[PDB]
C-alpha cells in the first residue's frame, strides 16, 4: 500500500534495553530453588 | 584399621597410629600420643563448614574499587 511511514527509529533503543535487562536475569536464574547455586562477590 | 573393623570379636585395637620417626604402626595411645577429642571434633565439624559454603560458589562478582 502506500500510507504513514514513520520517519523515526529508535525502535532498536527498546530491543536494546530488553537486550542489556534480560542479561540481568540471566545471572541470576542459576541461584533459583533447592539446586541454586550461592554467588560471591 | 580396615581389618580391625571385622569385630569392632578378638582383641580389637585400633588407637594403631604412625610412628614417623622409626617408620612403622605402633599402639599411640600406649605410645603416648595423645590429641583431645574437643580438637578433632571442632577441626573437623569446622572445616566443612567452610568446603560447603565455597561448593556453592558458582560466579565470582568483583566490584571494581576506588
Ligand atoms: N522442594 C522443592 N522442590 C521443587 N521446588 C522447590 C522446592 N522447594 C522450594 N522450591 C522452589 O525454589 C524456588 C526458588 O527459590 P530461591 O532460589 O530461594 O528463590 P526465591 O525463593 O527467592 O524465589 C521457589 O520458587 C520454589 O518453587
Amino acid at each position: 500500500n502506500a500510507t504513514f511511514k514513520n520517519k523515526e527509529k529508535p525502535q532498536e533503543v527498546r530491543k536494546a534495553n530488553i537486550i542489556a535487562a534480560r542479561s540481568v536475569a540471566d545471572a541470576i536464574r542459576t541461584s533459583l530453588g533447592p539446586k541454586g547455586m550461592d554467588k560471591m562477590i | 584399621h580396615a581389618a580391625s573393623q571385622m569385630a569392632k570379636k578378638r582383641r580389637s585395637y585400633r588407637n594403631y597410629g604412625l610412628d614417623l620417626i622409626r617408620g612403622k604402626i605402633v599402639d599411640e595411645i600406649h605410645a603416648g600420643v595423645l590429641e583431645p577429642t574437643i580438637s578433632k571434633v571442632k577441626s573437623l565439624k569446622s572445616a566443612l563448614e567452610a568446603c560447603v559454603a565455597i561448593l556453592r560458589i558458582d560466579t565470582m562478582i568483583t566490584v571494581d574499587p576506588e
